[PDB]
DNA sequence: ATTCGAAAATGATTACATTCGAATCCATTCGAAGATTCCATTTGAGCCTGCTCGAGCAGGCTCAAATGGAATCTTCGAATGGATTCGAATGTAATCATTTTCGAATGGATTCGAATGGAATCT
DNA sequence: GATTCCATTCGAATCCATTCGAAAATGATTACATTCGAATCCATTCGAAGATTCCATTTGAGCCTGCTCGAGCAGGCTCAAATGGAATCTTCGAATGGATTCGAATGTAATCATTTTCGAATG
């Protein structure tokens, strides 16, 4: 598929079809927008994913909970200037 | 014991009554979800615990461990509220 | 629609031996959906500001510059640039 | 008097949540005003939205809609 | 294109003796458009929240609501109101 | 014109289009949104103005001003609430 | 050429304040903040002028940084 | 010949009453050049540009100034000391 | 781990938007002069800040009693949510008939000046 | 009672705002074509009022003790004043560069009709 040819796990024709829904006036969106778009998605999820998972194995435990990715939200100062939110349960 | 944990703080019962009674002003005869109250106390603790930790800093800049009502005035007019 | 499916994906390449619950999946929902409008507004009202109709990958990466802080932004880039060149040939 | 069962002991938890060492014994009536002032604007803005939608009942989404609108956005409640 | 000619008309309507200069025009058109363009942006939003297509005066009258303080709204829900009823009656 | 048959000195035919510019995907606009919206920026313009055109009588000058613009705003609490933006060229409201 | 915003300038800037009295060492804080804040803004305003692929900032592009900033300005175009 | 304090009130009801520029324009446009030079080189102004980026700065640091002495007022002094900005910036968000 | 309505991918086809060269022509840069005016340095002084110490205040912890919250059915009628027209209203297509925007021109409004008669400060 | 600052008071050239003109957008009208938002009807949830507890949290009272506050010095550090001395600012003039417009010429995105797969609800 177009992921495949990109090369992600995100899906392309589904983030074009978003963004084609979220465009002001008459406007067109390019393929490559869509892959890049996943690009940026899929890096940023494996960054949070990788730190959450690096707070909860260094407690004995295999499941990722609100409070693991709220510790490693909060102890990193890029994921805490981007991610401003408050984490229900963390 | 209250830093590590991630509970809420404040009864779920007195909480809704006072959800309740203050959205009585803009419309009478209103129904809640409880994921609704639960959002809002999710968010007023949240809130709570920063304007505290804004006050507990100005406490400190005037040499104080006690915290009074003029810190807490302080620290909402330099937030702008 | 949501982003299980993609997120429990990435979740296997980076710890295949962790799982995740479901609030967590949640709230990663929550932070994907977040980023994406942001970006999303970045873009449009950057091709709004040239006098465009199209938005491309010019307007992503520009967006992604200005929201981004720091080596976040920089890794992001190469990581879009990638993909994007791996895609055209 | 809905706002007299926030008691004192939970304004004391929130504050030693907040690295609070010592309280003085006016801080909870301030305590109570803030939250008062804080819970009327959000939940006008969630009364608002459920009006548009032409409901009779508060969603989850209006609270969250209405918290983000404040610049107060909250995970894990749907978005 | 700008605003002045209907800014001008305004003030010749409430001060029929009071001029303005050209930096407090600049100022007044800038006044404007940031207020249309909130307006326009939330009310998008509400149309979209709502699975709707048309955006109508009910999106208007929500957004001006939102936006607005106090005491403000108001009287902006009822100039408004009164604007579009006298238009319908025609 | 649709501005004289609401009553207004704002352009409705303009405002709807610049309304119809900035919708997302495919969205149509009816036309009581644009006179809702005309009426409404008649009205916050009108209020500002006049308040402006106070300060300006209060001291004796006849054109307004941005320090005019900057008293009239900094001295009304809903429209310092609405208007959080830098005013080039009025400066403070003097205070202690 | 942070040394060349002086002692006088911070001192009438501080009066605008309603300032009385002033320490000696404020003045190099004011340098340090004003520089933070400069780059901040200036960063946009240059990432705006390279998108429109020109080699001029314009007052738009600091315009819409400001903006941006959640610092919004009248005057300049907007 | 004037008591300490005095002329300060003076320049203190000047300035709130004025609606100038207090920085001199050739030092800040020095320093804006050379702080643009570390993101592109060869890079060209409008005198529009400069003189908005310091209308924007001037507001900043009269607003912070503001936010500073209430902080002194509230440690009962009327001298301003960096701590205050420093607290003020903290709560601000910036620091 | 299964089925499957749902949606993405394939293959042309146009128009449509974007890109490539000129051609100005604004406007940014650069160099020069100089006269005043801001700034820098020192000085002398007074007021404000910081420290100590005692004096008054009031917060935390303990305990016994009282009280209100949480939790799990029960139900039941209120209230969203989905279908099918359907009737209200928006957009597209030409044709005018304004209307607004870009030029120039003198009435008031603003600005700069020494002059002079008043609040304001030390003494 | 002798400075120094404010606070009008009258004089005029200048800068600027407010009227006038011509011409290219651009609303407003008339007439379809057709989406899209409403109005009734029927399902399914879901929220509210009730009941009954053990129990876990809250409430005074008080007592100790730690904390804040007020008063008096000491010093040290910021302010006000005067005198040189850099340097901004206004105006001037050329020279240089690069933003905008405008034709031509491609690059490409959206809309069809088939085909296939894939994500979501259910186990």
């Amino acid at each position: 598929s177009r992921s495949q040819r990109a090369g992600l796990q995100f899906p392309v024709g589904r983030i074009h079809r978003h963004l084609k829904s979220r465009t002001t006036s008459h406007g067109r969106v390019g393929a490559t927008a869509a892959v890049y778009s996943a690009a940026i998605l899929e890096y940023l999820t494996a960054e949070v994913l990788e730190l959450a998972g690096n707070a909860s194995k260094d407690l004995k435990v295999k499941r990722i909970t609100p409070r693991h990715l709220q510790l490693a939200i909060r102890g990193d100062e890029e994921l805490d200037s981007l991610i401003k939110a408050t984490i229900a349960g963390g | 014991r209250y830093q590590k944990s991630t509970e809420l703080l404040i009864r779920k019962l007195p909480f809704q009554r006072l959800v309740r009674e203050i959205a009585q002003d803009f419309k009478t005869d209103l129904r809640f979800q409880s994921s609704a109250v639960m959002a809002l106390q999710e968010a007023s603790e949240a809130y709570l615990v920063g304007l505290f930790e804004d006050t507990n800093l100005c406490a400190i800049h005037a040499k104080r461990v006690t915290i009074m009502p003029k810190d807490i005035q302080l620290a909402r007019r330099i937030r702008g509220e | 629609e949501s982003y299980s499916i993609y997120v429990y994906k990435v979740l296997k390449q980076v710890h295949p031996d962790t799982g995740i619950s479901s609030k967590a999946m949640g709230i990663m929902n929550s932070f994907v959906n977040d980023i994406f409008e942001r970006i999303a507004g970045e873009a449009s009202r950057l091709a709004h500001y040239n006098k465009r109709s199209t938005i491309t990958s010019r307007e992503i990466q520009t967006a992604v510059r200005l929201l981004l802080p720091g080596e976040l932004a920089k890794h992001a880039v190469s990581e879009g640039t990638k993909a994007v060149t791996k895609y055209t040939s | 008097d809905n706002i007299q069962g926030i008691t004192k002991p939970a304004i004391r938890r929130l504050a030693r949540r907040g690295g609070v060492k010592r309280i003085s014994g006016l801080i909870y009536e301030e305590t109570r005003g803030v939250l008062k002032v804080f819970l009327e604007n959000v939940i006008r803005d969630a009364v608002t939205y459920t009006e548009h939608a032409k409901r009779k009942t508060v969603t989850a989404m209006d609270v969250v809609y209405a918290l983000k609108r404040q610049g107060r956005t909250l995970y894990g409640f749907g978005g």
